[PDB]
């Protein structure tokens, strides 16, 4: 169980990141039109 | 559009307000005195709060028999006095 | 008229306060007159409130909200939350309606008849949303106002007679808080406590010396804060975070107050410290665990021996163990374990009730306390008639924490509806899609196919 | 580019099959953890004690359930609102016999399928549409909440969160009905009307514009030909449809602005549902639909019932036999 | 040629406010009497002579309250003609005896009927397809499955549902006692198709809302909208990927989408319908007799299906004394079911 | 029916004597019932002790005899356990007890009577609804 933990959290953290880092690289740009939003 | 005069016309006339500041408050009265002078229990057979049971009786008045309904109802209405 | 129409300001008539977005001066009475409303319904209604109170019931059988807010800061109650005087209700209530009139005067003036646009006026209180600095700047001296204010709640319970808590030593009573809690561990602590059961996030906050604390380290931190934003401007990287428009930044207020709104849903629903239920009334949970205490109490005067009575389905009838393996009342009464409320808490020894001392120590007061809160239990219906759904007309009650928890909750949820809907739109107003799909430039036309 | 920047641009990538996007990210393994969970439970889970009163009850299909009366269980009234993850059991029979596998899968879906509210917003940004699907999306994902977070909040046990079953549904309305009196709640009411009137207003829709379809086509063939994916021109004749609506009833009653109707088409079920939602979420903290039990009194102080108060008799009925061997004080004070 | 029969098809047939019709002699004065009938039964009527309940404004009843409630029982599935031989011409007599339920009832199937026959007639003359009236054949299978065939498979009028608000809670409620209605696939089927068309018109309205072309200046964008313009005025190609991206599947023919707007609910009522029909008999989706056969045998078995039965006979002992006062049940205290305390 | 005279004529003491309470009493009496009272005892139950009710039958057997006004009136002065054994002022609403239940603070003794003839009036109008719980309603 201790070892689940320990996985999960990580498995977490790690998503989490990527979430949070993913939206903060430059996603106002990401769209068909005006991409200078900044 | 289809031929009538346009129902905002109508409402905004001084005529119309002529007409039904009467005609409404006339319908309106006649309803609350169909109500207020007891009519509306008479014509539709509605207990007043106080025919709903004789004095004692604390059974309902359900009709049990369907050619002799209208009889049993007044045998129930004759009961209450 | 200017901006006053659809064909000038692109806006119907039903999103009419959206001409507003650029014209600082109709805006900024908008929002006066807005905050005269919120000033004028607080004023309004204590002093309603107060027409409508008799003193020896209890608050929460009158269907007070506003009342409770003020004993609770130590105002007009005494021991146990009896009230005392209810002068200092009638004072809160007439200074916030007379305040609301010269708020109402400011936001009218402004609205109507000030400078539609304050930029020609002038460059302090005039402002383009898309200047970062500025905006940052007017978040500072509001960050600031509200750092005040919560130091006015600390001048309050420190400084100027103190607040009602429901835990003093003894009975509840208003008590000056000479030892706020300083130490970070314990008060970030609640901000990483779990929100599941047993934890409960900042809602478990349950001492006062802790709430006050509290307030001291948040009015230092928004004061702090509001000197930072005032000094500095958006680093790189919130630069291409954030959308930078009006709309935008209503939306993350949106957001922002939804948040508060679940949470402080929350708050009244479980918390009895902040919220004592002397004012509101007992808490759900309080309610269940009274009943099992109420007839406990009833059973052991007939003989009962509570600790060995086994319920039907095996499990004590009064007293079970919760998972980890603390003694609580039986009954369905088993999910609220961990309630915690100054009625109970002298019958709780280290692993949980204490048999000797339910068999021995049980008091008067807390059979009293017991049966009324079993018997104000915050259910009943939109009709306002108290206790279970199938329960006859007699009763005229409904629990202030109800009203509180579910006004809140719909009001926290059509937020995160409106977070949504102008974040949305913000961002495709800002890449200049909001009005629809350009004809002649339809991007998808410009995608490879799926399959 | 370097890796990031590369798998920034895969993520937010307009011609991925399936949009992937930073919601996505969150939303991809929590509906696969919670879709799994959710098929080998449903299948194979032994009996759960829901009530917290060591009385199991089987929802699985190898433990004698079919697909009506299957269900995964909610977690028992021990633990409450108590987190229950995995790793809290000292092993999975423990997991399984408290519940466990509810909690998993209702916090996997709903952290999920608020990322599928995202990801809608998300695409709709990408593809430069105009944003609000998604706002139409939250009216069912806010019911969602109501049911497995907020009614189970506000009661104070995750055993009283909807079940993962059909007749576990049922069980869950009929247990609200007795508790609430739902259905004399305007909030259940109008999302009735929501309902009600969004499939009238849908199969009104569908009706009128297929009355509509403008000839493109022979007797022996489908209509559907008619339409070709992508036409610039429309395929049915608004004019002609508003023509024979405003007949029906009158001129007024009947929209002629496409863009109006298509809205009102949006608006009416998703307020409706909005209410339903906020309904349930309300009723979690007992304020009830209205109780007008005994309100007729005679002359002489005979209660005289009414339809309200027969409702009152079925939901007492509900209320006495629920969770039978749970209660042992006279309330049901949650 | 031009006689007396094309003369009142002219006249019927004027582009007027209202429009009227050879339908219209039919559905105007039955639906009219029927809407009527319920106004002045909810305003004025008793029924404590055929149910013991109070059912009007004018005993006391609120909105939700009030109903025009259905005949005693003892009236079997008399036709309750107001000069029938129960009432005999007395129209206070026929109130008391829940005349008006017959009379709502049978004037709203007639105007039913008028108001799907108006559909056909408009159709007809304004040249499109009939699809609104075959629509409508839904709302026609539900009335006449729950109001006419329901009570007709029953002892008497008195099952039907009383037209009230309250009074249809309380026959959802004998459904789910009595009949296990939530269990029958029929219904099921029902829900499905309702549910299913609320969805669609959520999600058609968001679709098309949020896939405009921009054909305007206007931040707000309904004025850029013309009945006669010739083009789409959302972009189906674009709604099209969206969905195939967020769901894996969207439309791409228009025609078959506003086709399937008809189907689902249309197809959903008439199941439940059918459904009903089977519960004029008391032919229930009751029980699953596997799980009988082992819960019978086997006391630890419990699933959510032998719950709701539980449920069920509460509801049925502790509601049936006063929702059938006819049958004069006496249940004593002892022998009415509960669980613990409660 | 109606609220009569006879129907308001109740037992004032033990001795045979009664009170005619008029219709203002009723009224009054229905209200204080509900204001200091129907939190615990609506419908003429007793939800912190089922076992013990308001019918009339009970109070006749209770000690001292509580199926009068003067018992009645007694008891919200100095409440007893149903044999008269022990005095529960300090976990039963009393005048006695005004001091921590507040709300018997502004009772007076018509108000008392009041009361009082409400629990008796009530079941001659509700019958075995009157104490009866949830199986009445
Ligand atoms: C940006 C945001 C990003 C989100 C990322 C996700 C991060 C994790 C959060 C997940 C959501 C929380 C779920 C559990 C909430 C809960 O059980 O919350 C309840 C807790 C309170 O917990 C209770 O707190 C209590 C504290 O009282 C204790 O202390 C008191 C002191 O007076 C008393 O003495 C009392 O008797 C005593 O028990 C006890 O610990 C209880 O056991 C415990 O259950 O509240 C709280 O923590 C705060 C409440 C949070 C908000 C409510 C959730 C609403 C969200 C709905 C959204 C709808 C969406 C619509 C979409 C369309
Ligand atoms: C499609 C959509 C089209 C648009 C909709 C149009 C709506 C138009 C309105 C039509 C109204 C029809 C009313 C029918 C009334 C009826 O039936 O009234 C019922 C009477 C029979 O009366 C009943 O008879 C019963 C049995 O009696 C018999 O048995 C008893 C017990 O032994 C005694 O011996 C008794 O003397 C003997 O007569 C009981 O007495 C009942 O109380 C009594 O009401 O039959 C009759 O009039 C006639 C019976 C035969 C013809 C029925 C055709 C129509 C009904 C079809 C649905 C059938 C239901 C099946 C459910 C599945
Ligand atoms: C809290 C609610 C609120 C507030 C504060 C405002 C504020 C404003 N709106 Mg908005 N609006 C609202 C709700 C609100 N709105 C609602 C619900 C709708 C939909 C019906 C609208 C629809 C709407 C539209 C369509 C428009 C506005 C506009 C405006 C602005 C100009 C109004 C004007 O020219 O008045 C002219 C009216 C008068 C001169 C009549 C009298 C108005 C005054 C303020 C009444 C004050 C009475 C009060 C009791 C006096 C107390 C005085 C005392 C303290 C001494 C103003 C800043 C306009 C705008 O954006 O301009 C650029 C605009 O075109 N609004
Ligand atoms: C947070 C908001 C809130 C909360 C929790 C309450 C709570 C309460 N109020 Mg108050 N009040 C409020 C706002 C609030 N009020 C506002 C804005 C006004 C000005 C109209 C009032 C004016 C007011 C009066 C005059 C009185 C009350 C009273 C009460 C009590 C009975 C409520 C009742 O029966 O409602 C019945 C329920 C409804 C009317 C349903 C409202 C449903 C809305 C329309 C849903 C809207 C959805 C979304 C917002 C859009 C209760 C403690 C009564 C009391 O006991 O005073 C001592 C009383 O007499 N209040
Ligand atoms: C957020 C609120 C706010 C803001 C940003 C403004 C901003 C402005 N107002 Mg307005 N106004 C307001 C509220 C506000 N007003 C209110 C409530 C009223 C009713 C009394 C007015 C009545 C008003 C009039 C009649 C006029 C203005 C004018 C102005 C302009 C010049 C202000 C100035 O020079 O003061 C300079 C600074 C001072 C005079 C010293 C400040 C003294 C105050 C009282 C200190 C209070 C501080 C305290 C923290 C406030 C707590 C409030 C809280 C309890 C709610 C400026 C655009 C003028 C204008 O637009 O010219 C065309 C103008 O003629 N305002
Ligand atoms: C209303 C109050 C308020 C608002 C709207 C802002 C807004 C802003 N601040 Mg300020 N700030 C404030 C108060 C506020 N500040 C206070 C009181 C302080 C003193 C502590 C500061 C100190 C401060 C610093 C030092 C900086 C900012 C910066 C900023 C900017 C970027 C913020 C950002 O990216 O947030 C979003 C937050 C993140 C991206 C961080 C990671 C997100 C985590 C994972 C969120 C997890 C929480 C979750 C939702 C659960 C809630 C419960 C939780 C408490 C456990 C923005 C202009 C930045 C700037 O540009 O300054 C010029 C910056 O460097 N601010
Ligand atoms: C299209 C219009 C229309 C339709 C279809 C109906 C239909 C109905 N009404 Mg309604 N009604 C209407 C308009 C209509 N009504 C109007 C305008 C009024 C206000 C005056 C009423 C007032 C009314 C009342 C008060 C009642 C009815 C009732 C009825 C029902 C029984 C009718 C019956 O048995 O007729 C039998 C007659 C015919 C079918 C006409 C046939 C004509 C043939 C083809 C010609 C032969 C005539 C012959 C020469 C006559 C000689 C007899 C002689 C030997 C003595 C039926 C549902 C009853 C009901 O609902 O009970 C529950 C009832 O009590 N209706
Ligand atoms: C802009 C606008 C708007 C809005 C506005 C507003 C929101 C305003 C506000 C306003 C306000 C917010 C006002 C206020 C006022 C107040 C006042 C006027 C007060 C007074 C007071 C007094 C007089 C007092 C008295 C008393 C006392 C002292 C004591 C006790 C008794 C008594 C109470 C008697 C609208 C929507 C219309 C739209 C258009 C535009
Ligand atoms: C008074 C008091 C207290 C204390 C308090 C405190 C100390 C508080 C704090 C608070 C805090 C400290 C808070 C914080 C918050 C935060 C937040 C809320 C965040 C948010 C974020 C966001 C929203 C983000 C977003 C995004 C991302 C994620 C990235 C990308 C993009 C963007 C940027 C958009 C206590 C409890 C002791 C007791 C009672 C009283
Ligand atoms: C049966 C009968 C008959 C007939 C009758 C009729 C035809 C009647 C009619 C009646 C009517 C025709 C009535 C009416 C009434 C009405 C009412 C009673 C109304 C009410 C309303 C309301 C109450 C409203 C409200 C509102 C509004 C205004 C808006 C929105 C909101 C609300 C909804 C709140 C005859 C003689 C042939 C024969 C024998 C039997
Ligand atoms: C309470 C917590 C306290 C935290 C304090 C520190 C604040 C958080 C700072 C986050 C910094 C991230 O900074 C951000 O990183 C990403 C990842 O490379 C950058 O990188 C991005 O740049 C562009 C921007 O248009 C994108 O097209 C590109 O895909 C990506 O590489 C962002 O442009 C940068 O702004
Ligand atoms: C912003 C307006 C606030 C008005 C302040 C009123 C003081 S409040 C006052 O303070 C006293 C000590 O000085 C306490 O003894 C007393 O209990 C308290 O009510
Ligand atoms: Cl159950
Ligand atoms: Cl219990
Ligand atoms: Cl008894
Ligand atoms: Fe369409």
């Amino acid at each position: 169980m201790e070892t689940l933990k320990i996985t999960v959290y990580i498995v977490v953290t790690f998503f989490v990141l990527l979430f949070v880092f993913g939206f903060l690289s430059g996603d106002p740009a990401r769209n068909p039109k005006r991409k200078d939003l900044e | 559009t289809t031929g009538e005069r346009p129902f905002s016309d109508i409402i905004t006339s001084v005529r119309y307000w002529v007409i039904h500041s009467i005609t409404i408050p006339a319908l309106f009265i006649a309803g609350w005195l169909f109500v207020s002078t007891g009519l509306a229990y008479d014509v539709f057979g509605t207990p007043r709060p106080d025919s709903y049971y004789a004095q004692e009786q604390r059974s309902i008045p359900l009709v049990t028999d369907r050619f002799e309904a209208k009889q049993q109802v007044e045998t129930f209405l004759e009961q209450l006095k | 008229a200017t901006n006053r129409d659809q064909e000038s300001s692109g806006f119907a008539w039903w999103a009419g306060n959206a001409r507003l977005i650029n014209l600082s001066g109709k805006l900024l009475g908008a929002h006066v007159a807005h905050a005269g409303l919120i000033v004028f319904w607080a004023g309004a209604m204590t002093l309603f409130e107060l027409a409508h109170f008799i003193p020896e019931k209890p608050m929460y059988e009158q269907g007070l909200i506003l009342i409770p807010h003020i004993a609770t800061l130590g105002w007009g109650v005494g021991p146990g939350g009896e009230v005392v005087d209810t002068f200092p209700f009638f004072v809160v209530g007439v200074v916030h309606l007379i305040s609301s009139a010269v708020l109402g005067f400011g936001g009218v003036y402004h609205a109507i008849r000030g400078p539609e646009t304050l930029e020609e006026y002038s460059s302090f209180f005039g402002y383009d949303w898309k200047d970062k600095n500025k905006m940052t700047t007017i978040l500072g001296f509001h960050l600031i106002v509200l750092g005040i204010g919560a130091l006015l709640l600390v001048a309050k319970a420190m400084f100027f007679g103190g607040l009602y808590d429901t835990w003093a030593p003894g009975g509840g009573d208003v008590r000056v808080i000479t030892n706020p809690t300083l130490d970070p561990r314990v008060i970030f602590g609640y901000l990483l406590k779990s929100p599941f059961g047993g934890e409960g996030w900042i809602v478990s906050v349950n001492n006062l010396e802790d709430v006050v604390g509290g307030h001291i380290w948040i009015g230092l931190i928004c004061i702090a804060g509001g000197i930072w934003h005032i000094l500095t401007t958006p680093f790189g990287w919130a630069r291409r975070a954030f959308i930078w428009s009006g709309e935008a930044y209503l939306s993350y207020s949106l957001g922002a107050l939804s948040m508060m709104g679940f949470i402080a849903t929350c708050f009244v629903w479980f918390n009895n410290t902040v919220y004592p239920s002397e004012f509101y009334g007992p808490t759900g949970p309080e309610a269940s665990q009274a009943q099992a205490m109420t007839f406990l109490i009833r059973d052991q005067k007939l003989g009962a021996n509570v600790g060995s009575a086994q319920g039907p389905t095996g499990l004590g009838k009064y007293l079970m163990r919760s998972p980890t393996g603390e003694i609580i009342f039986g009954g369905e009464t088993m999910r609220f374990w961990d309630f915690r409320g100054p009625w109970l808490e002298p019958l709780r020894g280290p692993n949980g009730l204490d048999l000797n001392k339910i068999k021995n120590d049980i008091q008067p007061w807390q059979e009293r306390r017991a049966a009324e809160y079993m018997t104000h239990a915050p259910l009943g219906s939109l009709n306002s008639v108290g206790g279970v759904a199938t329960e006859i007309n007699s009763v005229n009650f409904v629990s202030p924490r109800s009203w509180l928890a579910t006004s809140h909750f719909v009001l926290a949820f059509f937020f995160l509806v409106g977070h949504l809907w102008h974040a949305g739109r913000a961002r495709a107003a800002a890449a200049g899609f909001e009005k629809g799909i350009d004809r002649e430039s339809e991007p998808v036309l410009s995608m490879p196919s799926l399959d | 580019a370097n890796l990031w920047e590369r798998f920034c641009n895969w993520v937010t990538s307009t011609d991925n099959r399936l949009y992937v996007g930073w919601f996505g990210v969150i939303m991809i393994p929590t509906l696969l953890a919670a879709t799994i969970c959710f098929v080998i439970a449903f299948i194979a889970a032994p009996p759960v004690d829901i009530d917290g009163i060591r009385e199991p009850v089987s929802g699985s299909l190898l433990y004698g359930n079919n697909i009506i009366t299957g269900a995964v269980v909610p977690s028992s009234n021990a633990i409450g609102l108590h987190f229950y993850p995995i790793w809290e059991a000292a092993s999975l029979d423990e997991w399984l016999y408290n519940g466990g596998p509810y909690q998993l899968i209702i916090f996997h879906f709903l952290l999920g399928a608020s990322c599928y509210m995202g990801r809608q917003w998300e695409l709709s940004y990408r593809l430069g549409m105009r944003p609000w699907i998604c706002v139409a999306y939250s009216a069912p994902l806010a019911s969602a909440f109501a049911v497995f977070l907020i009614y189970p909040i506000g009661q104070g046990s995750f055993s009283d969160g909807m079940p993962l079953g059909i007749s576990g549904t049922f069980n869950f309305m009929i247990v609200f009905q007795a508790e609430h009196n739902i259905l004399m709640h305007p909030f259940h009411q109008l999302g009735v009307a929501g309902v009600f009137g969004g499939a009238l207003f849908c199969a009104m829709h569908g009706s009128l514009v297929t009355s509509s379809l403008i000839r493109e086509t022979t007797e022996t063939e489908s209509a559907n030909y008619g339409y070709k994916f992508g036409q610039e021109e429309e395929t049915y004749n608004i004019v002609a449809a508003h023509g024979y609506f405003g007949r029906l009833i009158f001129q007024y009653a009947s929209f002629n602005n496409s863009r109006s109707l298509h809205f009102f088409l949006a608006a009416w079920p998703v307020v409706g549902v909005w209410f339903a939602a906020l309904g349930i979420s309300t009723m979690a903290f007992n304020l009830n639909g209205f109780n007008f039990n005994h309100s007729v009194i005679d002359a002489k102080g005979n209660v005289i019932n009414t339809w309200a108060d027969i409702i009152n008799r079925a939901n007492l009925g509900m209320e006495v036999m629920h969770e039978r061997n749970a209660h042992n004080f006279p309330l049901d004070l949650a | 040629e031009r006689g007396w029969f094309d003369i009142l098809d002219d006249w019927l047939k004027r582009d007027r406010f209202v429009f009227v019709g050879w339908s219209g002699i039919l559905l105007f004065p039955c639906a009219y009497l029927a809407l009527g009938g319920w106004l002045t039964g909810t305003t004025f009527v008793t029924s404590w002579y055929t149910h013991g309940l109070a059912s009007s404004y004018l005993e006391g009843c609120n909105f939700l309250t009030v109903a025009v409630s259905t005949p005693a029982n003892s009236m079997g599935h008399s036709l309750l003609l107001l000069w029938g031989p129960e009432a005999q011409g007395d129209f206070t007599r026929w109130c008391q005896l829940g005349g008006l339920w017959t009379f709502i009832a049978l004037h709203g199937a007639f105007g039913l009927i008028g108001f799907m026959l108006r559909q056909f007639e408009i159709a007809r003359l304004v040249g499109v397809r009939p699809y609104n009236a075959i629509a409508f054949s839904a709302p026609i299978a539900v009335f006449v499955s729950v109001f006419l065939i329901y009570p007709l498979g029953q002892s008497s009028w008195f099952f039907a549902p009383s037209f009230g608000v309250a009074a249809i809670f309380r026959f959802l409620l004998f459904f789910q006692g009595f009949h296990n209605w939530t269990l029958n696939p029929f219904h099921m089927m029902g829900v499905a198709g309702v549910l299913g068309g609320a969805l669609l018109c959520a999600i058609h309205g968001a679709t098309v809302e949020n896939t405009l072309f921009q054909d305007g200046e206007g931040a707000s964008t309904f004025r850029a909208f013309n009945p006669t313009q010739a083009e789409e005025t959302y972009s189906m190609v674009t709604a099209n990927r969206f969905w195939s991206q967020i769901f894996g599947i969207a439309f791409s023919n228009k025609r078959w989408l506003h086709f399937f707007m008809l189907f689902v609910p249309v197809t959903g009522l008439w199941m439940s319908a059918i459904g009903v029909v089977g519960l004029a008999l008391n032919l229930r989706s009751y029980d699953f007799i596997s799980q009988e056969i082992r819960a019978a045998e086997d006391p630890e078995f419990e699933t959510f299906y032998t719950k709701n039965l539980l449920l069920n006979e509460g509801i049925r002992a502790w509601m049936a004394p006063q929702d059938q006062p006819h049958e004069n049940f006496v249940f004593p205290e002892e022998v009415l079911p509960r669980g613990n305390a409660l | 029916a109606e609220l009569t005279p006879e129907v308001l004529t109740v037992p004032l003491n033990s001795e045979g004597k009664t009170i005619t309470l008029t219709e203002k009493q009723y009224l009054e009496g229905k209200r204080l019932f509900q204001y200091a009272c129907a939190s615990c005892h609506v419908g003429g139950i007793t939800k912190t002790n089922p076992s013990l009710d308001l019918r009339t039958e009970t109070l006749a057997l209770a000690t001292p005899p509580r199926d009068n006004i003067e018992g009645l009136v007694d008891y919200m002065k100095n409440p007893t356990t149903y044999d008269g054994e022990q005095e529960i002022a300090e976990v039963h609403p009393s005048l006695r007890s005004a001091d921590i239940f507040p709300k018997m603070r502004n009772l007076t003794e018509k108000d008392l009577v009041a009361i009082a003839g409400h629990i008796l009036v009530e079941p001659k109008i509700l019958g075995d609804k009157w104490g009866g719980g949830k199986v009445y309603y």
